[PDB]
RNA sequence: AAUGGGUAAUUAUAGCGAGCUAGAAAGC
RNA sequence: ACGGAAACGCUUUCUAGCUCGCUAUAAUUACCCA
């Protein structure tokens, strides 16, 4: 058979994140570590590439028996969810990480927000000669929230591995909450919560009753 | 008026046409203008260039209307800036904005002033 | 889960100012009641270009009259009879000190705030505060920092703590492993705007400075999470209490002795010196940075050829300044205690 | 000046005629110029080299203008970027760009300076 | 001692700058 | 009574798979000036 089921979630930032960004034509005084933004609404983005990238390497401390040293040395539970290139069966693997977009921009006008990002001064202090080294790095503001879709393929090759993979998906989402998703991270800048963990089938026929009881539990 | 094809040369010609130490000829040609005070001038525009990028001019027109006043107040305190807001046509070219791409061009003119001030001194 | 976490509670003995680089000028506040009112000056000039007073305001701003009472923007309001003071911004109530021709403070530095206008302490500030403690109390990191001698003893080596990707090697990076989060934002009732007070040796006065800082009140409980992912990092954040005591003991023996004991504060918990305020000798490897730090000041305001000036302020006493009269503090003398979850 | 001829052979000749650490005999003969200061200028010319392939030249006039500001400002900060923009005639080659085929010649010239910067040490 | 005031410095620094696999296959 | 007439160089085929814009970094220091 064939089915595709869709993990929805709502990413709430805490001490909001800095997924580092684009522009070289910036300024002499203004934001010099820009954040990645939508080119059309200029709202901050969590790209799905960084979500998948943190999620692999946080799941790979846990799900690799032998140490990685490369992707395509992951342990056939991460090769099937994130793809290898060098397994014949695990190349397109089973998970699509869409880019998260800023959802509550109207809620963050009822709170007194001038702009949906903030600029934060950060200052390398030298420990001899005490000279300072300032910088203005941008980050999305704290109570920003994001739509989060993550699509999963269930073919016949997902014979009985759907539940075993959803353990890994809800293990990786709770493991990103213990870590930081891009940016400085050791200096704040990271802490992400996932609310409303909800899986629905978008194609095919599959039961999402028993799926939403290792998500919300 | 400053246009996209001349403002850097205007800024160089303004930093050169600017007074220096007549006395104290131990390391001469040092300006009666310091780097901290000119970065104080650029600080007024650095938090409008980002919002010239992000959001619309009809929420920044109020902040430009106060930017006139910020340059007036900085001109009044020290006489070093006072002979820079006249040499560089800052109060003249601040009334010339009326949209986004002249606000951005004015902020780039301020950065060009800071760039040539670091380059000479 | 190797992520052993810690919860740091930070009490403020002295007022702590942090952040932001911005400063209100001497004409950007209102002192009507016992409450310094900092308005959004764009709306203040919007409301007052409608009252024909924008040219009168431009005349006010270059108007350096004597009696600074008449140069602090209350005089512009009460002079031309402006009673509608409904602008965005915030009030912080007065200390009662720093007076009388009162209200004539000049430039305050805004405390670091998030986008909602609620102030907080960032974890990069407190992580740098932890980093000087951990550098100073290590006889591996003190020794060979001040290096290269080329420009003018110019910089720390920055590699006594091994940092980087480091091609070929495994990824150690000790201070990637210590991860200090920011704080949940406190309310801006907690800010008081202490001034600054230079207490000096060889001329035993207490000369004030025209610097004003929106600082946290003394005795404010602040929270942080510090997670560690490595054995060595977790050992260090266990040892932070002992190492902060060791840093402060080698600091009072270095600097605070020769300054009189009433000017200093007690500890009551584990000592720490957080951001703006406290002088050069908390943001340094102070034993390797003596002559090369005073070497930088051939100016009009020389770092006097001694290990410097004690940095006091003035704020109300509560619960504290058990040692001196007329209410001196130490600007960044704070405390913490860590506990593991 | 640089033509569609030797403009790359200029850039290599600029790198070998650039000052080194005669001191520091631990992997010696290395530049004072650090490669991050030079990639921060290649970042500018790289975005312009990409946009010149798509947009017009009148739609790059402000952007190109800002180039001079950065090559001035980065020169006023470090003396190493200062003799970079003096040995390689970058402020002079910036005044010469007037067409998209000349903009791209400057934008590839900076890539040649970065290529030979990595090729030597 | 008064009274008027702030003044100066740094404005990001050091890196990575893409890597691998496929490089046309069947037919008429 | 044109070595000519008639005859689609056409059908099928994802520039695709893998990849964290990341690492370190107190908005700080000096204390004065008319």
């Amino acid at each position: 058979t064939f089915a595709k089921i869709k993990f929805s979630a709502q990413i709430r930032l805490e001490t909001g994140l800095h997924i580092g960004g684009s522009d070289a034509f910036a300024a002499i005084g203004a934001i010099n570590s820009p954040v990645i933004k939508d080119p059309i609404t200029n709202l901050p983005i969590i790209p799905g590439s960084s979500l998948k990238g943190k999620m692999r390497t946080l799941l790979a401390k846990v799900y690799n028996e032998k140490v990685a040293e490369k992707p395509s040395d992951d342990s056939d539970i991460l090769s099937r969810l994130f793809g290898n290139s060098k397994d014949k069966r695990f190349k397109m693997g089973r998970l699509i990480f869409r880019d998260a977009f800023l959802s509550n921009a109207d809620e963050l006008d009822s709170l007194g927000v001038r702009s949906y990002t903030e600029v934060k001064f950060e200052n390398t202090i030298d420990r001899i000669t005490a000279e300072a080294n300032p910088r203005q790095i941008e980050r999305a503001i704290r109570n920003s929230t994001f739509d989060f879709e993550l699509i999963y393929e269930i073919t016949d090759e997902n014979e009985n591995q759907v539940e075993e993979d959803f353990k890994v998906i809800r293990d990786g989402l709770k493991l990103l909450e213990l870590d930081y998703l891009g940016g400085s991270g050791s200096r704040g800048y990271g802490k992400v919560a996932f609310e409303n963990l909800k899986a629905t089938t978008v194609f095919g026929n599959y039961d999402v009753k028993t799926l939403n009881e290792l998500l919300t539990a | 008026i400053l246009t996209d094809e001349n403002y850097v040369d205007i800024a160089e010609k303004a930093i050169l046409k600017l007074e220096r130490n007549t006395r104290n000829r131990k390391n001469p040609d040092a300006f009666f203008l310091t780097t901290s005070k000119l970065r104080n001038l650029l600080s007024l525009t650095s938090t409008l260039f980002d919002e010239s990028k992000v959001k619309e001019y009809d929420a920044l027109l109020d902040r430009i209307a106060y930017l006139r006043v910020q340059f007036v107040y900085q001109a009044g305190r020290e006489i070093a800036v006072k002979d820079l807001i006249e040499k560089a046509q800052i109060l003249e070219a601040l009334k010339e904005i009326k949209d986004r791409e002249t606000l951005q061009r004015f902020c780039r003119y301020m950065e060009a002033l800071v760039a040539y001030f670091k380059f000479y001194g | 889960n190797d992520y052993r976490t810690f919860k740091l509670s930070l009490l403020t003995l002295a007022p702590i100012h942090i952040g932001n680089g911005e400063k209100y000028t001497s004409r950007e506040f209102i002192y009507e009641n016992k409450k310094f009112y900092f308005p959004d000056m764009g709306k203040f000039y919007n409301k007052m270009v409608e009252k024909r007073l924008a040219e009168k305001f431009e005349a006010f701003l270059i108007q350096t009259r004597p009696n600074a009472r008449n140069n602090r923007l209350i005089s512009f309001l009460n002079d031309n009879r402006i009673a509608e003071r409904s602008f965005g911004g915030y009030s912080i109530s007065e200390t009662g000190l720093e007076s009388n021709s009162a209200g004539a403070i000049n430039e305050v530095n805004k405390f670091i705030r998030d986008a909602f206008g609620n102030p907080y302490i960032p974890g990069s500030s407190l992580k740098g505060a932890i980093r000087t403690i951990l550098m100073n109390t290590t006889p591996k990191w003190n020794n060979e920092n001040a290096v290269n001698d080329f420009g003018r003893f110019p910089k720390e080596n920055k590699n006594l703590i091994p940092w980087g990707p480091k091609k070929g090697k495994e990824y150690d990076d000790l201070f990637n492993a210590i991860r200090v989060s920011d704080s949940k934002p406190f309310d801006n009732k907690s800010l008081i705007l202490v001034q600054k007070w230079d207490y000096s040796a060889k001329t035993n006065k207490a000369k004030p400075l025209p610097l004003y800082r929106e600082s946290i009140s003394p005795l404010t409980k602040i929270e942080f999470e510090i997670t560690t992912t490595t054995d060595e990092a977790g050992r260090l954040i266990e040892e932070l209490g002992k190492r902060a005591q060791a840093f402060y003991k080698d600091y009072k023996a270095f600097f605070l002795s020769e300054f009189p004991d009433d000017k200093i504060q007690a500890n009551l918990q584990y000592p720490i010196y957080l951001g703006a305020g406290s002088g050069a000798w908390t943001k340094t490897l102070f034993k390797q940075a003596d002559g090369i730090l005073q070497r930088r000041y051939s100016r009009m305001k020389t770092k006097m050829v001694k290990k410097g000036v004690l940095k006091l302020t003035k704020a109300p006493l509560k619960t504290s300044l058990v040692k001196n009269h007329e209410s001196f503090y130490e600007m960044g003398k704070a405390n913490f205690m860590i506990k593991e979850i």
